[PDB]
């Protein structure tokens, strides 16, 4: 529905960085109970984006703060809940994760030089699984193209 | 096209001609509508004079089935007379058997497999008819069932049988049905009848009007229509 | 060593249909998929339809 | 080929007669969809409702339905051959308990309606009821039961069982799935049910379209889900 | 276009809608019956068409009493019909007589209820050829019905696909000494001449008849006696 | 012959989930490489049938 990514996020723009790691895992349901929804066909999508941009804002803690994305079998479980619950016949949410997996592999290419390619490595194996799901369609099989690069 | 002939045999796509010659002989009768409230049902049909020569009283369509069940019977009249006939018997056996009245559910089957039996063999047709059946009852509320030509017999708040079948459900749907009683509704089926097919192809028409429930205490007749006249003083402003 | 019978224009269907169904993955030659892919897509189960007075 | 115009149940030329495998399809007039599952000491059927008005109730379009108190059934096809079928089954249920002094297994049912479908095919001048029918229900030293009978009068019963409109799709998805040799722990039972219907027509829908038969050696009787519970476990099998 | 119906013969031949029956009886499954020195071996052809269906539901070979086997080749709704007819025919001789009937008088009265069928003129004849089998007296009999309300009495036959190529089998194989074993093996060598396959403990479903009486045996036996038997 | 018009888009109207890649195969893929199907030395696909509605 058209309320629920208005209150999710309009009013837990402050609740990623007075908490400490609690409301990841705590608008993970939250995520999901908006996820099998596709009522507008933009606003649950772009809503739903901007909850995993908050979550790309705590991707910071989950790559800075805690172990470096130990968390990401928790993040793929959440993703694996929200795409294989609603298998959307790869539509009507979905153009949400373009941008979303284009932005993780945006935060692990700017992660990727500094630190060592463990975080990297696990993400590019995750979205195999994402990917060898989703298509040829848009820019994440070229993302599969450079993150080949990078195993090389 | 075909293979047409008789009730028993088959198509090469699997379906039975006569049956659904005989479901399309119903669309062209008369319009003729029911309705429920949360204490009663209402009927209504759309019933034509021919040009002068009726009597404005006579065929009456709503029947009177058992004494808190009548029909609202469209297509052919006469079957439909004998269709009737046959269920004001089995409510006749089912009030010998048991002493009490019967559940329209059980009705319904019983007269949904009678409907079946005709449908089956070779010797016989399908039904020409297409009707509706109410109820009211102090355990059970109120019940609103309907029987195809077939014999396919399942429940609804609303339904019309007649041409506009479409056309009078496009609106009746947009009735806030649950809060209403049924002293609304008479007004209401009223304006929905009145609505379709004012004057087009025919000349003039006429409205008869059944009606049970709570108000009734559980008996079933036609309304008092003359008393409080509550069509026409709304139908004239049901034009604007 | 197989029976359920398969005749020679049967047999050269099932080279073929095995061959083109390996090459359209763009390999070299079948490593065993595609003729028991050909069996199991050939046969061809018979028919489906109607396995009632056999 | 025919030729003959198949008008009566004869016997064509090389070899068949056409009358029965054209009431085969008077199924796939319904637009309908049915799927058993027997895993274990539990048995469930699985069957969408197709309701596009508003107006129309949503109680009586039930399919599912309880022939005895420990035997349920489902129905495809046309509707009025069905319930007829039903009826019929019932009151055999009953002339079994009223002869025999105890309840009937739910393979002596499926005998008798095939049975009767064998009369009205092999005398003619009667229309052979073109709907199918399966059968559920327990049994002591058997377990569970889940069973098929044919307009034709063939009778037969298994494990995975489907029939309507896209079951040749369901059977190959059953033959995909019914390979491997897990147990099948109840809601691995309901969760394939959801899912198999969920992969043959690809819609993943509400709570409110299907109906859920089930019948379990805990409760021997026969039981219909609610709105809830359905959606209770299509959101357990939501991953 | 003629015959059409069942009531009126043809300008010089024969009954075209029995004729047509016969070759639906031709066009089923197979089996093979065989008669041995001291008893009499069933065996038929049963594929499921699915890998879904169970071998526990439906019953080919099919006993009439304790003593007398019976199987077909047609079609299984017929079947059951005419077994049942079969059941209640024999269970009425032994109410008159106190003694379990004689398998000539069983194939007298089947034959005289498909020849009833077979007589005018809007029942169709039953699509099913059956073999019957019995060891009364001493000596096991082995008796082929059909369609028509005819009867024969066989040594060893066969009826379904490729009737024919097991039928030279069997004239080249058989003979008509032989123990009960042998008889099964050559059996299972014949339908395995003609079946499919995977021919398995649930393919196949064979039924003996010694003279201590019928019996029917289990995949057990199957399996052990079918482990490469040859 | 030559009459024969085209479409404005690949997507005239809709539902090209087998169609893009299938028809791509049968088509254009051995006119590119004819030497794919000669190491088994067959003829490019036969061609299918549009049937359905
Ligand atoms: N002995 C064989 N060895 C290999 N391939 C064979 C053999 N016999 C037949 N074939 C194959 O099967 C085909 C047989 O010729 P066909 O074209 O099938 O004859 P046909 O005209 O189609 O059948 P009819 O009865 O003449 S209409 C050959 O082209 C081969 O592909």
């Amino acid at each position: 529905m058209a309320d629920g990514g208005s209150e999710r996020a309009d009013g837990r723009i402050v609740k990623m960085e007075v908490d400490y790691s609690a409301t990841v895992d705590q608008r993970l349901p939250e995520c999901a109970k908006l996820a099998k929804e596709g009522r507008l066909q933009e606003v649950i999508e772009t809503l739903l984006s901007l909850e995993k941009q908050t979550r790309t804002a705590s991707d910071m803690v989950s790559t800075s703060r805690i172990l470096v994305a130990v968390v990401k079998m928790c993040y793929e479980a959440k993703e694996w809940d929200l795409l294989n619950e609603n298998i959307m016949l790869l539509s009507k949410r979905r153009s949400q994760l373009k941008q979303a997996v284009a932005k993780m592999v945006q935060q692990c290419c700017t992660y990727v030089e500094e630190i060592t390619d463990l975080p990297i490595k696990l993400r590019l194996i995750d979205t195999l699984r994402m990917v060898t799901e989703g298509k040829i369609y848009v820019e994440i099989e070229r993302a599969r193209l450079t993150k080949t690069l990078a195993t090389i | 096209t075909g293979y047409d002939l008789s009730a028993s045999t088959f198509s090469p796509d699997g379906r039975v001609f006569q049956v659904e010659y005989a479901m399309k002989a119903v669309e062209n009768s008369s319009t003729a509508i029911g309705i429920r409230c949360k204490d009663g049902v209402v009927f209504g049909v759309e019933k034509l004079v021919l040009s002068k020569l009726y009597e404005e009283g006579s065929n009456k369509r709503l029947f009177n089935v058992d004494r808190h069940v009548g029909m609202a019977v469209a297509g052919l009249l006469a079957d439909a007379r004998s269709l009737a006939d046959i269920a004001r018997e089995e409510a006749s056996n089912f009030r010998s058997n048991f002493g009490y009245n019967i559940p329209l559910k059980h009705l319904a089957d019983r007269v949904a497999m009678y409907v079946h039996a005709y449908t089956l063999y070779s010797a016989v047709r399908p039904f020409g008819c297409s009707f509706m059946l109410g109820s009211y009852s102090v355990n059970d509320g109120a019940q609103l069932y309907m029987i195809d030509p077939s014999g396919v017999s399942y429940g609804y708040w609303g339904c019309a049988i007649g041409k506009a079948r479409q056309a009078a459900k496009t609106e009746i749907e947009k009735l806030q049905m649950k809060e209403m009683t049924c002293r609304d509704i008479v007004k209401e089926v009223a304006k929905i009848i009145y609505i379709v097919h004012d004057e087009v192809k025919d000349k003039a028409f006429e409205l008869e009007l059944s009606w049970v429930g709570e108000l009734t205490n559980g008996r079933h007749e036609i309304v008092p229509k003359d008393i409080r006249e509550e069509a026409e003083k709304y139908a004239k402003e049901s034009l604007k | 060593a197989r029976p359920d019978k398969i005749s020679g224009a049967d047999i050269n269907s099932i080279c073929q249909e095995s061959g083109m169904l390996a090459v359209r993955e763009n390999r070299y030659i079948v490593l065993a998929k595609d003729f028991e892919k050909a069996y199991k897509t050939v046969i061809k189960k018979d028919e489906q339809e109607h396995e009632f007075y056999k | 080929s025919a030729g003959f115009d198949r008008h009566i149940t004869i016997f064509s030329p090389e070899g068949r007669l056409y009358q029965v495998e054209y009431a085969f399809k008077a199924i796939n007039q319904g637009g309908l969809t049915s799927v058993a599952v027997r895993g274990k000491d539990c048995a469930v059927i699985v069957t969408q409702k197709k309701v596009p008005d508003k107006l129309l109730d949503s109680s009586t379009v039930t399919h599912l339905f309880k022939i005895t108190e420990n035997i349920g059934c489902v129905m495809t096809g046309m509707t009025a051959d069905s319930r007829s079928q039903v009826q019929r089954a019932r009151y055999e249920a009953a002339n079994w308990k009223y002869k025999y002094g105890y309840e009937i297994p739910v393979d002596m049912l499926c005998k008798r309606i095939a049975d009767i479908s064998q009369v009205y095919t092999q005398n003619a001048e009667m229309r052979p009821l073109g709907c199918c029918m399966i059968l559920i229900g327990i049994d002591e030293e058997q377990g569970p039961q889940v069973y098929k009978c044919d307009p034709a009068g063939y009778y037969c019963g298994f494990k995975a069982t489907a029939a309507g409109v896209k079951q040749t799709e369901s059977t190959s998805f059953l033959e995909k799935k019914v390979k491997k040799k897990f147990d099948w722990t109840f809601e691995q039972t309901v969760e394939t049910a959801i899912t198999c219907l969920s992969t043959v027509l690809s819609i993943d829908f509400k709570p409110s379209e299907i109906e859920v038969g089930v019948v379990t050696v805990e409760n021997p009787k026969f039981r219909i889900l609610t709105e809830a519970e359905i959606d209770a476990h299509l959101v357990a099998l939501a991953e | 276009g003629y015959s059409f119906s069942l009531t009126t013969f043809s300008p010089s031949g024969k009954l075209v809608q029995i004729e047509y029956a016969l070759a639906a009886v031709a066009g089923g499954a197979p089996s093979v019956g065989i008669k041995a020195a001291n008893g009499v071996v069933l065996a038929t052809e049963k594929k499921q068409k699915s890998i879904l269906y169970d071998e526990r539901s439906v019953h080919k070979v099919e006993p009439i009493t304790k003593h007398i086997g019976l199987v077909y080749s047609g079609m299984g709704p017929d079947y059951r019909v005419l077994v049942h007819r079969a059941r209640k025919l024999a269970q009425q001789y032994y109410l008159v007589y106190q003694e379990p009937i004689p398998t000539a008088q069983l194939v007298q009265r089947v034959a005289s209820v498909m020849q009833e069928y077979t007589q005018s003129g809007g029942v169709r004849p039953f699509g099913v050829s059956l073999l019957i089998c019995g060891w009364n007296e001493g000596r096991p009999y082995l008796f082929q019905s059909d369609p028509s309300g005819a009867y024969f009495a066989w040594k060893a036959t066969a009826m379904g696909k490729n009737y024919v190529n097991g039928k030279t089998f069997l004239e080249k194989r058989y003979n008509e000494d032989l123990e009960l074993e042998d008889a099964i093996h050559t059996a299972i060598l014949t339908l395995k001449e003609s079946f499919e396959g995977q021919m398995t403990e649930d393919n196949i479903e064979v039924g003996i008849c010694n003279e201590a009486g019928f019996r029917r045996l289990t995949p057990t036996e199957v399996k052990d006696y079918l482990a490469a038997i040859a | 012959s030559h009459e024969d018009p085209g479409n404005v888009s690949y997507s005239e109207i809709g539902g090209l989930s087998e169609q893009i890649r299938e028809l791509r195969e049968v088509i254009e893929l051995p006119l590119t490489n004819p030497e794919l199907f000669q190491r088994v030395g067959i003829i490019p696909p036969k061609g299918c049938l549009l049937y359905g509605p």
